[PDB]
DNA sequence: AGCCGTAGCTACGGCT
DNA sequence: GTACCTACGGCT
DNA sequence: AGCCGTAG
């Protein structure tokens, strides 16, 4: 599913990892495909705080994402082995493009840490409203989140790696009940 | 502004995604018992003039309508929710008149929806009874270019009748069907008495009613479930042990328990059998057809206790299954764990609600109406004037304002006269204006006196209730058994 | 009862061969159009999908033409409604879409659920005047709507966009021409029926690729244009130019109508890989949608370019002929077509759309023009008019009054009964009498086109010349001698 | 995909092969489960005509076929095996469902030909008009094609040998001309 | 030989 | 969320 | 366990 760039120069490389195959299709035809890669996802990810290593291993979406970046997982992780210097999440304005980017973020905070920690982990800002990114035109999605002249990345940061960890236990975890306490105390429904 | 902290970013957006779910997905409303999927559905269909007089439309045009104008999400999300509203194991209440393959019990789903067509049943015109009548809010839709409701009038407790499953994120919801004599006597019994008990509630409501029937064992769980929302409510087959010739016997299982696969309990009986964890079956068969009903057959060895081989399949297989009732609904936008008392409160509310606000908005339509008959009444018995001081008028601004100062007329009088056609100066015509305000006049009246007191407005409730209970009540079909 | 296979099989396959050939895989003369593609198109002007008006959801636009006039897959009516908004499939695209509609790369579109979709301004004239009775309507396939046979087609949109339909027993290929060198060729056939083949080529050079590219000598386009068959060679635009340090590239900027760009540099890939061919040390596909179509071919150090794009042509995709059958529906039957037959078929349409919308507009004009006069009678006796109504006690008491006293029709009478109070102001009162003295005047200018057959074919001819100047443009295909 | 019957006599079995996955779910609810099999085909089946033997027999569809019937193929064929005595094409009643008749036709008459000659494969005739299979009841499509009270099966009868295997090469062979020739002789526009 | 174009997996919670 | 079996004719 | 039912 990857369709990669032109250049092998991992500096100036980009990886957009788009939700859906209606907006990855668009996003191959609107990129730089000299700089620009993009690897599309069916949609919800594997969330990796509640699935066991086994499954975390044999999840095609998940050894897609490892294979592209080319640095391992883990303890193996190779930050020098970096495919792309910008892992940018392409998803979309609304709750369930929120939920991916959890997933993602998740993913990269459990098994690839160091790449989080380099500033090589981004968040794409595609246009806000009721419009998600399938329903866009290739040249839109250039000018708009994809261009380096006007699109505004989010760089990923770590502050505090012991509340990082807290966070992503309460959150993601199989403990639902902390989750819930979480809910209630943080809600408003203005 | 360039950066963004991943701790920040996760609170933000999880919790983002969780309200979403639980506030417009998961969970259902307890004024209507309904999804944001399914309402939008009920409502499509009610735009779209899908009555049930009305012919049946490809479920692929009613989709791909809700889609566009109120649900932005998967076609497949819209339909399999059409799909379930219709499906008489599902609903004890079907909410959609579907033709065509729409599924059956062994998990058979619905065909394709360009095969299939859907239209209301009779049931749902009592769910959007007065929507266009000023009884609910309505809000914008996704794109600000429709208005949908943010909830349904829902003249029969819906939510408890045809119950709900949801799974949403830090918490899910399982309300089991009803009974639909059962509940509107429970509501009346709750009107005529504000501090009733869930024990005299439950003289009324005996417990759940599943449209597939069965077994209920015991009262315990039922009571739990009514007194704080969660209890362990255990559903059991409907069979009995019969000869079959030759010394020979028989279990036939003629009801399942609900949401169970029936073809998915057939294979967990096989896979027993072939185990060998379970002993004395000789075959196993679906004789379920169409003509004679759901008819499974499992053959006992001969002098084997077929009674001891029941026992053990109601516990090793889903013949037995419970139902963990855990009552979550949206009430007043935010989720609760709501007992039997506290559902029928917050739909005996909305209720009285929809009733004011449906008699507010006749009063203030009667009054409107009342007011233009004076004005054609005006115009009527000075029509020479009234003609004359349109035809020296050149355009029709200074026409409507002669009119407005010359006989004594407001804007909508006036524009009302200018709307007039000429066969409306007919002779009897005069006679028929004179009729409808006198008639108008006695209705305001009627409804002034409804408004005026809480317990006519009360008692009209009832009244519509009952109608409602009289047409669409039936028999109850799950058997409480004691105990 | 009982039923000999021999006749079954020979009954059932004739059923579907016809079905195939009159109702699936053949487009019509007259349109240029298969029914999947008239159903769409007449779908998207009952549902106000005109290009003025904001875009639709492509499912809602599927699911309406599905449901009211194609019992078949969704898959087949949006995958032919997504190669109408292709403008690398279509000439002059007939669908404006939003959202990934695809690419040249053989990527499919997005979804029906994202994608959304209307009418281009073109389509606009393959369905002016369709609510004109200029075309028979027939039944829907379950009765209960009713369906355009044929579209009026203001532009001769066979040849424009072409046709390629594989059928039981036969198949079609027409390729795309332009629309300024069409209806040139149609308006010098409208002033001379006797014209030859060779006569309208100089109209019609050959065919016009939306792609754009080469064609190979006029032998195989003359071929075509005389029998209805005949191969046309396609070239793909490429140049030889320096790299730096004495290295030199192929650069290809156009490829051949209906080539897959991305299975065509794998080929390419594929031949260097198994050394088929020699002197490239790199293929890079530099297209984007800023620059165009680019895909670069370096050549190694002092070998021949022009030997290897030579070779190109002949081992890859890079050249590619066009095999043309011009086979179409021509009075419900498939026939093998030439250039005239196909322009004949189509200015024949043309002149009978512009005589049956000249007979609807004349009848129109006629009724509203006697509405109007039950009016002007009105409103010169509204006295007596009001005195008759308001001495009737019922409507039909009314009615027959206002007939006996007045001289008045059925129609004049509720024209009179139905007028709102409004009507009698100043302003009003001067309408009626400006819309009839127009209509007067419109009447005997419509009669005018019918008295006269040449008047009516130089309407045609001025109409032709008005869509030419608007949505004729160049020529992109170059044809080389 | 095959939804068998109770009843392992195949004398009282009857085989329904229906058109679209919609009505194989559709026919498996409202059938006989004890004397009716069902063994829905996805839509289009191969011309055995046109293809060659190893794919023909890699072909799901065909092999689906051959197991359920049980009986084997060409000079492997035994009618003693035959698993049911009626082998029911059930297709809409529209000129893809005469089509996909044709294609299994074929079939039985190149691999299966005793079959045909013992009088086992039968035509079922649903409700003509613009409903297809898939958009019935199940109910309605016992009532009208399947129930052996009030159905009407057509029973494929082999008259002409020579006559059939010069129509099953003309109409389904490689030969395009002298199918396009069949068409212009025989077209009722 | 194979292509052109109309046709016929995951999140999430609760079970005990 | 996504896919790959098939007919059909003509060209390579 | 893996299933219920709205989501990608
Ligand atoms: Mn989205
Ligand atoms: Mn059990
Ligand atoms: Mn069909």
């Amino acid at each position: 599913k990857l369709a990669d760039c032109s250049s092998k120069s991992p500096e100036e490389c980009e990886i957009f990892l788009v939700e859906g195959d209606s907006a990855g299709g668009s996003t191959k035809s609107g990129r730089d495909s000299r700089t620009q890669a993009i690897l599309p996802l069916r949609g919800k990810i594997l969330n990796v705080e509640k699935a066991r290593l086994d499954r975390i291993l044999n999840n095609n979406e998940i050894r897609q994402m490892i294979t592209a970046f080319g640095t391992g997982i883990g303890g193996d992780f190779d930050l020098a082995k970096a495919r792309y210097h910008k892992i940018v999440i392409m998803t979309d304005a609304d709750v369930d493009g929120a939920h991916i980017r959890t997933l993602l973020l998740t993913f990269f905070y459990r098994f690839m840490r160091p790449l989080i920690e380099a500033g090589y982990v981004y968040i794409a800002q595609p246009p806000t409203g009721y419009k998600g990114l399938g329903e866009m035109n290739a040249d839109q999605l250039w000018e708009t989140t994809m261009n380096p002249e006007h699109r505004a990345l989010l760089q990923v940061k770590l502050e505090d790696a012991i509340e990082a960890d807290q966070t992503f236990e309460m959150l993601m975890g199989d403990v639902v009940e902390n989750r819930r306490q979480f809910i209630e105390d943080n809600a408003v429904y203005a | 502004i360039n950066e963004r902290n991943i701790t920040s970013e996760m609170r933000e957006s999880f919790l983002d995604y969780a309200m979403s779910v639980i506030v417009a997905r998961a969970l259902p409303d307890v004024r209507d018992g309904l999804k944001p999927v399914h309402r939008r559905i009920l409502y499509g269909l009610n735009e779209q003039g899908m009555t049930p007089d009305k012919s049946y439309k490809k479920s692929a045009r009613i989709v791909g309508d809700v889609m566009g104008k109120y649900h932005p999400h998967g076609d497949s999300s819209i339909y399999e929710a059409m799909v379930r509203m219709a499906q008489d194991f599902s609903y004890r209440y079907p909410l959609v008149d579907g033709q065509g393959n729409f599924g059956s019990m062994d998990g058979d789903g619905a065909a394709a929806m360009r095969f299939t067509e859907a239209r209301m049943t009779k049931i749902t015109l009592e769910l959007l009874r007065d929507i266009n009548k000023d009884t609910i809010d309505f809000i914008d839709n996704y794109d600000g270019n429709e208005r949908e409701p943010s909830v349904l009038p829902a003249r029969f407790p819906n939510l408890l009748a045809n119950g709900a499953s949801g799974i949403a994120v830090g918490m899910a919801t399982n309300i089991p069907p009803h009974n639909l004599t059962e509940l509107i006597n429970g509501v009346l019994s709750l009107s005529k008495n504000p501090d009733i008990s869930i024990a005299e509630l439950m003289e009324d409501i005996e417990g759940p009613d599943f449209p597939t029937a069965g077994l209920i064992l015991g009262k315990s769980g039922i009571r739990r479930a009514y007194e704080t929302g969660r209890g362990s409510i255990q559903m059991r087959s409907r069979a009995v042990i019969e000869e079959r010739g030759g010394g020979r016997q028989r279990i036939v299982v003629t009801e399942i328990p609900f949401q169970v696969n029936k073809a998915r309990m057939i294979e967990k009986i096989a896979e027993l059998v072939r185990d060998k964890k379970i002993d004395g079956i000789t075959d196993l068969r679906d004789e379920t057809s169409l003509r004679t009903g759901v008819r499974v057959v499992i053959d006992v060895r001969k002098d084997a206790n077929a009674s001891v081989i029941l026992n053990n399949l109601y516990k090793q297989t889903p013949l037995q299954t419970s139902f963990g009732v855990n009552m979550i609904a949206l009430v007043n936008g935010r989720p609760k764990l709501i007992n039997l008392k506290e559902a029928l409160v917050h739909y005996l509310e909305h209720q009285k609600t929809v009733v004011r606000r449906r008699t507010q908005y006749n009063l203030r339509k009667a009054k409107d109406r009342a007011h233009i008959l004076e004005g054609l009444r005006i115009a009527l018995d000075h029509i020479d004037e009234i003609i004359s001081t349109i035809r020296e008028s050149d355009t029709d601004k200074v026409a409507m304002e002669s009119l407005q100062q010359r006989f004594k007329l407001s804007e909508k009088q006036a524009q009302a006269i200018l709307d007039m056609r000429l066969r409306r100066l007919t002779g009897l015509e005069r006679d028929k204006i004179e009729a409808e305000y006198n008639e108008l006049l006695n209705y305001i009246s009627e409804l002034e006196t409804i408004l005026a007191d809480e317990e006519v407005l009360l008692q009209l409730v009832r009244d519509e209730l009952t109608e409602i209970r009289d047409r669409f009540g039936d028999d109850r079909r799950t058997e409480i058994q004691l105990g």
